[PDB]
């Protein structure tokens, strides 16, 4: 993230920072976005193609 | 005077007897260090990071009659 | 010594009379350069690119009595 033109550390080398957003996988955290659900180690509901909540609500 | 060196920048810490750096004295230092600094290098002047230590002491004394303001 | 110069960077290639550059000698060179090097510019000291020529020579001699170790 330092100045690529100079390519060395220096007084003028530092600049803007970066916001990194790494995804991780959870088990039962309610705050996380659920992607799958299981009942006694068995899959609960499938979805063969793209999921769209608002669209599906209209279609229903 | 303490000189701290960095790549492409120079910063000069100075203080008077009191530990302060007046703006006028800062300008004088800058003007005098125009002739000294290298070409193509940046020079900056700053005050010394003064630290005023407050000291409350309790002094035990032997001669109680000599206790006074002086 | 060969001073190799770049924008904002200095490389000092140095060697002793054998062509080596020991760490103690490098530190001593650095310490001697503190007084001389320009302020605010990066400086680095490294050993020369030494090449180590082995030689094997076949030589013929006209007077063959002179052959020997001398």
């Amino acid at each position: 993230l330092l100045d690529q033109t100079s390519g060395v550390p220096s007084y003028f080398s530092k600049g803007a920072d970066r916001l990194e957003e790494k995804m991780s996988l959870t088990v039962n955290d309610p705050t996380s976005a659920t992607i799958y659900t299981f009942m006694d180690g068995d899959l609960y509901i499938q979805s063969t193609n793209a999921e769209m909540d608002k669209i599906n609500k209209v279609l229903a | 005077v303490y000189v701290y060196e960095e790549t492409g920048h120079i910063t000069v810490f100075a203080h008077d007897r009191n530990g302060n750096l007046s703006d006028t004295l800062k300008e004088d230092i800058i003007d005098a260090l125009q002739d000294y600094r290298p070409s193509g290098i940046m020079l900056d002047v700053t005050g010394v990071e003064k630290e005023e230590v407050n000291v409350s002491a309790t002094v035990t004394i032997s001669n109680k009659s000599r206790i006074g303001d002086t």
